RNA sequence: AACGCGACGAUAACCCGCACGGUAGACGUAUAAGAAUAGGCUCCGGCCUCGUAUCCUAGCAGGCGAUUCCUCCGCCGG
């Protein structure tokens, strides 16, 4: 959704007498800005605890570059999604120079061939694929094969949209 | 060239082989050069051109009418 | 002999007037500057004098010819349509006939 | 003055607009060649020589090379050309002269009988063609020196297809 | 890039129908006179038996049809497939609709006035640079057959002529651009070498 | 097609009077290969993303006379 970023979103409950200094959840929150992965993140948090957004508070929210964002790598994302039949766990993997560029990928990818949206998508975990051979799938496979090159046949030039009419026949040779 | 070479280790292939040097004589880089010279042409030196392919014609007319 | 033109304006074309689906202002009119793709390059003719120059079957000065002024405002669209405001509103049978862009005033 | 006001005919207000002095564009220089855009001269190239006021422009041809006078014409219908010439040896007290705004400015028989007759063109005077002479004599003699100006300067300005003049580089 | 001609040709061969269509209605409006050769090497998308129920389904939803002006009509030439696909597009219940298609002039072939006059095409409607490779095309030629255009022999006979022809305009091209390049060879001894470079620094 | 079209045959003039010099849109309104787009062109050297090209383009809306050029354009005949 958008130009989303890495967001470390950090909060706890609202102390009490009973219980000073809680317990300081942490959690990593993929969002386009920091109301989004602040709502993200109390989401999750009463899904699985009793915690909520009017007894809680944010301590703080940081957002998570790439260390080495000129370097490609492969990505290994895990997914869960609820359909009309339910909820169903997947495994997808892509090939980008960052993480936050691979679940750009995910939600494009994930829109089109299954049509789930933002809210049913939950992120479990993306790793980066360390080592070949922990690829296990096969359009990545061809592409960190030994020596790749392809040629680029049909390729349609760029004819500008305002020039309507055209003297020579183009070519799609380049 | 190495897959994956950072920065400097393409530019020691990139001085090594002249890239700059065969790009200038590719002939993708002198329909630029041309068309860059055309574009910057003034009203004046329009004015020049057309006095001056006029001339150059003339020289053209003569040799066509011999041929 | 020249052989030469005397033309100083650029060509254009009345395409209609600023309108919606349905409810169409003729004080606002639509010009096609010849050679204008962008926006960028309308940005050039704002402001600029625009002429439409008709014939009427009658002589009143010693010619047919009558001219309606005007002047280009604001550009329209992406692609370097522009919006022309003149004296009196366009006909509405001006639709697709040339108009007259000269070049001044001028800030070249 | 002599009536007392005859109406209640208010007078206006002082309004607070003082007159300063207009700044040309940096392309304007003296010396610069000028292509006419409006009136009788359109389409014709011609060499400024100094800036008056309120934005107009006094410039000369000069009248041998293409016909153009000593004239004023407005900053907004010219175009300013890159080409630049010599402006030494001319008189500068000349240009200040033919500067001036008094300058390009300024019932009987006869009255009654020339009503609907055409008035007749009348010449040039003395002082008009000697001081167009008087400025131009240092300047085509500049322009000489520079090759292709004077047919530069004869020629007319004018659009061919593909000419367009967002693109064209003056 | 936004040019104004007087009358523009276009080529029919290897342009995808409503596309085509689309664009030249635009134009029309815009006033620009539009002539229209090869309507018969026109393509429409998809394999030709869709073209056949789509031709088949016009004819459905019509009681009574007009022998002469429509129905079964409209199909039998590629040019009138073509002005009936242009007419759809511009308002021609309005006087500016009927002033636009007296701009249209669409004919099967290249007639003589129009064989010895420049024939451009639209990039955004060529089939090659519009259409995947693996897809399938049929020509209006084609579908227009199969309803009953009579004359598909008859344009093919006198386009194989004019190719005829010009093949022997090139050859008299060929000749000219042998001289031309010889005379420019010729004349660079004598040319004035002070202006040659000055023409360099300039572009020509 | 009597309210579509082609070819061909035969085919309406002098005098007197008297009323006026359109077109949905010219302004350089210049530009003919064909064919393919998992190819093609050629001068046989080479060349193709690019028509962002080619031709034409100076002078009283474009005069006069020269110096100077046999280049370009136009009209009539074969």
């Amino acid at each position: 959704m958008g130009r989303l970023q890495e967001y470390q979103v950090i909060g706890r409950h609202l102390p009490t007498e009973a219980n000073p200094n809680p317990a300081l959840y942490r959690m990593r929150i993929f969002a386009p800005n920091e109301v989004v992965a602040k709502s993200r993140f109390w989401y999750f948090l009463r899904g699985l605890k009793k915690v909520k957004k009017a007894t809680g508070e944010i301590v703080s929210v940081n957002v998570i570059s790439e260390k080495h964002p000129l370097k490609v790598k492969n990505f290994g994302i895990w997914l869960r999604y609820d359909s009309r039949s339910g909820t169903h766990n997947m495994y997808k993997e892509y090939r980008e120079t960052s993480r936050v560029a691979a679940v750009e990928a995910m939600y494009a990818d994930m829109a089109a061939r299954h049509r789930a949206r933002f809210r049913s998508i939950h992120i479990l975990k993306v790793v980066e694929l360390e080592k070949t051979e922990d690829v296990k799938r096969p359009y990545i496979k061809q592409l960190v094969a030994k020596n790749l090159s392809f040629p680029l046949p049909h390729r349609v030039p760029k004819i500008s949209t305002k020039k309507i009419f055209s003297a020579k026949r183009p070519s799609t040779f380049s | 060239l190495p897959r994956g070479a950072r920065t400097g280790a393409v530019k020691k292939a990139w001085e090594a082989y002249g890239v700059d040097a065969k790009w200038k004589e590719t002939n993708w880089a002198k329909k630029q050069l041309q068309q860059e010279r055309r574009q910057s042409l003034t009203d004046f030196d329009r004015f020049k051109v057309m006095r001056l392919k006029k001339q150059r014609r003339f020289e053209e007319r003569k040799a066509l009418a011999k041929i | 002999p020249s052989e030469a033109g005397h033309r100083l304006y650029v060509k254009g074309r009345h395409l209609s007037y600023q309108r919606g689906r349905r409810n169409t202002h003729p004080k606002t009119s639509l010009i096609k500057i010849e050679g204008v793709d962008d926006t960028a390059a309308a940005n050039f003719y704002l402001g600029k004098r625009v002429a439409y120059v008709y014939r009427a079957q009658k002589e009143v000065r010693g010619t047919k010819i009558r001219v309606i002024w005007g002047k280009i405002t604001r550009p329209h669209g992406n692609s370097g349509v522009v919006r022309a405001k003149f004296t009196h509103p366009l006909p509405a049978r001006s639709f697709g006939a040339s108009v007259r862009i000269m070049l001044y005033p001028s800030s070249i | 003055q002599k009536w007392y006001p005859a109406e209640d005919e208010a007078q206006p207000k002082k309004v607070r607009k003082a007159v300063r002095p207009w700044t040309p564009r940096k392309s304007l220089q003296p010396g610069t060649v000028l292509i006419l855009l409006a009136g009788r001269f359109r389409g014709k190239r011609v060499v400024l020589l100094k800036c008056l006021d309120q934005g107009v422009l006094l410039v000369t041809g000069p009248f041998k090379i293409n016909g153009v006078p000593l004239r004023r014409v407005n900053a907004r219908y010219v175009i300013a050309t890159s080409v630049k010439v010599d402006l030494t040896g001319v008189d500068q007290a000349k240009i200040d002269e033919v500067a001036q705004p008094k300058y390009f400015t300024a019932a009987s028989e006869e009255a009654f009988f020339k009503q609907g007759e055409k008035p007749q063109k009348k010449p040039v005077s003395s002082t008009r063609a000697a001081d167009q002479k008087a400025i131009d004599k240092a300047l085509i003699a500049n322009i000489k020196k520079v090759d292709m100006l004077a047919s530069y300067l004869a020629s007319s300005f004018s659009l061919r297809k593909g000419d367009k003049p967002h693109l064209m580089k003056f | 890039m936004s040019s104004f001609e007087s009358v523009v040709v276009i080529d029919g061969k290897g342009h995808l129908l409503g596309r085509l269509a689309s664009i030249v209605a635009k134009q029309l409006l815009s006033g620009q006179k539009i002539v229209v050769v090869r309507c018969e090497a026109l393509n429409i998308s998809g394999e030709f038996f869709r073209a056949k129920l789509k031709y088949h389904a016009y004819l459905r939803k019509m009681t009574r049809y007009n022998p002469t002006r429509g129905g079964p009509f409209h199909f039998r030439a590629p040019s009138r497939i073509f002005y009936k696909a242009v007419r759809g597009m511009i308002p021609h219940k309005t006087a500016r609709g009927a002033a636009a298609l007296e701009r249209l002039k669409v004919f099967e072939g290249v007639p003589p006035p129009y064989d010895k006059k420049k024939k451009m095409v639209v990039p955004q409607a060529l089939r090659v640079l519009r259409l995947q490779p693996g897809r399938k095309y049929c020509t209006v030629g084609r579908l227009s057959h199969e309803v009953g255009w009579k004359y598909q022999d008859v344009v093919a006979r006198l386009e194989e002529r004019r190719k005829a022809k010009g093949a022997a305009y090139y050859e008299r091209k060929k000749l000219a651009a042998r001289q031309l390049s010889e005379a420019k060879k010729a004349a660079a001894a004598k040319v004035d070498p002070k202006v040659s470079e000055a023409l360099a620094a300039y572009g020509y």
